[PDB]
């Protein structure tokens, strides 16, 4: 019917891993080819779907999560490896057809531009008399630890307390050019599917 | 207020400062040890000096809630450690006294030097001058010289002040409740929680010689067939048949370990032990392999990968910059989340055993850390280098190293060299088990005045011909200060950690070993592929200080005290064979014979 442009995932700069932002789209014509030719793509490693088939299906409903992500821990975002990231940072949904791109963004692509530093959580927890108490992810959710970590970290390892929550952060500069992560789902329809692509 | 809702207050606000204070003041270690500077040796001073004040005024602040009113269990196992308040319960001037004789005996220890009668200006330090004579040598006088000048020259000057440090410690620890200096280093094995899992502190006086028993015949046979190594060596008139040996002989300044007896006492020195460093530098493994496969290791028995920053922070080997970092394996635990392990790695078989020991640090300071801050160590001094030492003994059989292909796959494991293997592990073993033993008791009696004054000299070789079966070369009287010829024992450290942990390590691998269902001794066990064996070892590793060591010990063994029976059980073949060659030898010794008669 109309356009979902890509637009705000082509502009300014991609947050960090807990900070993802959303673009869940509906009721267009999409064409994932035009996406990912834009980026040197090296990874595209799929759950109960084909990346052949994904580009062409009528769905309802098409959601794109995607943050800054360096491609070299590319091992942390995989199920059943239970580090600091899939605890704290973003859990992945399992339970829909998913998909997992790690992009390579190139200096050609001009209008995105680049953070000074890579960014995660290596803690967050509720301190007491008996000691930590772990909040993990919810998959597919936000961590609780959010309202506290929108401070900004300044160096590796600064702990952010306000009241019950105590997160902590964990930098690392950029090197080279900019990397970043589109986890990509669907969701059959049932009765009216209005996201079918542009042929 | 409910005292121990107060406490409860109280632990908390302690558990929210004591994260950032504490992580600062091991960055400010971290940044010295590997970049050693005067800058960072001023922050790290000045970093470390806000957190002993502000652990001070949290002392001082817990001594007011009496904890015979807090009901609970882990707000009573707290209090109680904030009230051991230290050294600082002294006047203000016995205290700067105290710091006085403690530094000058370091620094006595420290610059030690022996002059020779041939050359007075030729001189030799301990570190590296003496102990190359005292390791390599096989000559009767230069051994003699090197142990009597040790002797002569550091402990005339140690006497008189070793026996100011003894009454300035027994009002250190009789200002805190206990009765003298060795009740406050025995209270670490304490335990009066739930029920059944309780533990006096002197308990562990007739817990060690309760051991010591079952350990004396197998070292009875290793002390006559090191003593007929040597007679075959030096000689019949310097050596007897039925007398203890004499000390300088022993391959150490102290006669600690007997490591550097295996040149002379081998029991098939045709038969060479494995060694894969020519197979490591001919396949190329660099100083970061070793480290991604003693990481598969803990993955595949059931703990954690290592974290993400660990690989980039850590110093997996000496840089080559103009950093002068001192080389010395370490595993840290630095606070919010980070474990670094500090390493000066190259490729041999003796930095591959040692990845295993500084992982197996940090994977137990791994689990413990929902535990609060005071609950985070082992559950006594001992386990936390039982558990590094059983994984430095699975990760070198000869099985777990034919799976990694440094070992040519038709091997046959070479029945002589079993034998080769446990004389050399008991010679470090066993070897050290009567000097640990006889040390530490010899400082209980000195310390609670069991031992006046007067006889220091002469109880020392008194004990050290009935317990170790070491007798002197030389005639002592009491102006010399033997035991402070040591480095525990001149910088003031406890010593019975090393006895009751070379225990620990075979109570923890006869269980582990039967978890994964091995069927054969227990010197080739092989923990590797085994999930049953990581899952009950996961729930000791999970505690801390949270439970009294006799629950943690049954929660994996299924007996809650020491025992000497899996170490007897580990030296069992060896056992066997050297009842066999010594055939018509006296076992045991007599305490009358001396080298100056
Ligand atoms: C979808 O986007 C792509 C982005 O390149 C458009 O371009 C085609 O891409 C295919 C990919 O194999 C090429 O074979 C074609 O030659 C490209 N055509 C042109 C004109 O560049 C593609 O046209 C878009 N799809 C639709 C339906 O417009
Ligand atoms: C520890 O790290 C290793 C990395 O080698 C993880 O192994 C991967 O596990 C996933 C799980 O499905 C597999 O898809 C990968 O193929 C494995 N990697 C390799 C190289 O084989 C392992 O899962 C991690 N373990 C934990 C507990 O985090
Ligand atoms: C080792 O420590 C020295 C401290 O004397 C470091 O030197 C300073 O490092 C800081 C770090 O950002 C710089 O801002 C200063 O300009 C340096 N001052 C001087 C006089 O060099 C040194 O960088 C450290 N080395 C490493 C490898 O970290
Ligand atoms: C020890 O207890 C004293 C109270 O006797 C604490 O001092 C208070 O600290 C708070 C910090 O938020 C201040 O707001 C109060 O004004 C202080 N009161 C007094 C009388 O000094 C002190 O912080 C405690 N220290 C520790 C380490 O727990
Ligand atoms: C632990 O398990 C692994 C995987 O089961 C073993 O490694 C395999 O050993 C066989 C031996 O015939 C080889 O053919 C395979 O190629 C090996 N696979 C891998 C991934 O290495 C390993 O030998 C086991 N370790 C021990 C000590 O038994
Ligand atoms: C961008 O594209 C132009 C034309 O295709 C090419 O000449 C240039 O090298 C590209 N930029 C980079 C950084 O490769």
């Amino acid at each position: 019917t109309q356009e979902c442009d890509f637009t705000p995932m082509l502009t300014g700069t991609p947050p960090p891993i807990y900070n993802f932002k959303r673009l869940v789209f509906t009721n267009c014509n999409y064409n994932l080819t035009k996406l990912l030719s834009l980026f040197q793509v090296s990874e595209f490693s799929c759950h109960q779907v084909s990346p052949s088939s994904l580009a062409t299906g009528c769905y309802s409903s098409l959601t794109v999560d995607y943050f800054a992500y360096s491609t070299d821990m590319s091992s942390y975002l995989q199920p059943g490896s239970a580090g600091a990231i899939v605890q704290f940072n973003y859990k992945q949904d399992f339970s829909n057809p998913t998909c997992r791109v790690l992009a390579t963004v190139p200096q050609n692509l001009t209008t995105i531009t680049k953070p000074s530093n890579y960014a995660y959580l290596t803690e967050c927890y509720k301190t007491s008399a008996y000691g930590k108490n772990y909040l993990y992810n919810a998959p597919g959710a936000y961590t609780p630890c959010l309202s506290l970590a929108s401070r900004g970290f300044s160096t590796k390892y600064q702990s952010h307390s306000d009241g019950e929550l105590t997160t902590t952060g964990y930098i690392y500069p950029v090197t080279g050019n900019l990397q970043m992560a589109f986890i990509i789902s669907v969701q059959y329809g049932t009765d009216t599917n209005s996201v079918c692509p542009m042929q | 207020q409910d005292i121990g809702q107060q406490a409860q207050e109280f632990l908390e606000e302690f558990n929210r400062r004591a994260e950032d204070i504490s992580y600062e003041s091991s960055l400010a270690s971290w940044n010295y040890n590997t970049n050693i500077t005067e800058e960072n040796a001023k922050k790290m001073n000045e970093a470390g000096a806000r957190w002993s004040a502000f652990y001070d005024t949290a002392s001082r602040n817990a001594s007011k809630f009496p904890v015979d009113s807090i009901e609970d269990d882990l707000i009573k196992l707290q209090i109680q450690i904030l009230q051991d308040r230290g050294s600082s319960v002294l006047t203000p001037e016995k205290y700067n006294r105290l710091g006085t004789v403690l530094s000058t005996m370091s620094t006595i220890y420290s610059t030690g030097t022996v002059c020779k009668i041939n050359n007075p200006s030729e001189c030799l330090v301990l570190e590296p001058g003496l102990d190359a004579i005292m390791a390599d040598s096989t000559d009767y006088h230069e051994r003699l010289w090197a142990w009597e000048g040790w002797r002569a020259d550091v402990g005339r000057m140690m006497r008189p002040l070793y026996e100011e440090y003894v009454e300035l410690e027994n009002e250190v620890a009789k200002l805190n409740g206990y009765s003298d200096y060795g009740d406050y280093w025995r209270a670490n094995y304490e335990a009066d929680f739930p029920k059944g899992y309780e533990y006096k502190r002197d308990q562990l006086i007739e817990d060690v010689e309760k051991t010591f028993k079952q350990i004396k015949p197998l070292y009875e046979q290793l002390h006559a067939y090191v003593r007929h190594q040597l007679e075959q060596v030096y000689g019949p008139e310097l050596i007897s048949s039925t007398g203890c040996l004499p000390a300088h002989l022993l391959g150490d300044m102290w006669g600690r370990f007997w490591t550097n007896l295996y040149a002379l006492t081998v029991p098939y020195p045709n038969k060479p032990n494995i060694d894969v460093t020519s197979a490591m530098v001919e396949k190329e493994w660099d100083a970061n392999k070793i480290f991604r496969s003693a990481e598969a290791f803990f993955i595949s028995i059931g703990l954690d990968n290592m974290t993400e920053g660990f690989w980039r922070d850590s110093m997996l080997t000496e840089p080559t910059d103009n950093r002068k970092v001192v080389c010395h394996p370490t595993a840290w635990d630095l606070g919010k989340n980070d474990y670094r392990i500090k390493m000066c790695t190259k490729v041999t078989m003796d930095d591959f055993l040692t990845a295993h020991h500084e992982m197996g640090h940090i994977e137990y300071d791994m689990a413990y850390s929902g535990q609060p801050y005071l609950l985070r160590s082992g559950a006594n001094e001992g386990f936390h280098e039982a558990v590094g030492e059983i994984m430095s003994l699975s990760a070198a059989t000869p099985q777990h190293l034919k799976s990694l292909d440094l070992l040519e796959p038709t091997f046959q494991e070479d029945e002589e060299t079993e034998i080769n293997f446990l004389l050399k592990q008991a010679l470090t073993i066993v070897g050290t088990m009567p000097f640990t033993y006889m040390l530490e008791k010899w400082r209980w009696m000195v310390f609670s005045g069991e031992i006046t004054k007067q006889e220091w000299t002469k109880r020392w070789w008194d004990m050290k011909r009935e317990i170790v079966g070491v007798v002197e070369p030389v005639p002592h009287d009491e102006t010399y200060c033997d035991p402070a010829a040591l480095f525990h024992v001149a910088n003031d450290y406890s010593f019975i950690r090393y006895y009751t942990r070379t225990i620990y390590q075979f109570q923890f691998q006869e269980a582990l070993c039967k978890a994964a269902n091995h069927t054969g001794p227990l010197h080739k066990c092989d923990i590797t592929n085994s999930t049953a064996a990581g899952d009950r070892l996961r729930k000791l590793l999970e505690l801390g200080r949270s439970k009294p060591w006799t629950e943690a010990l049954e929660n994996v063994t299924g007996e809650k005290y020491m025992n000497a029976e899996p170490l007897l059980h580990y030296f069992e073949p060896l056992f066997e064979w050297l009842k066999k060659a010594n055939s018509g030898r006296f076992i045991g010794w007599k305490t009358d014979w001396a080298p100056y008669s």
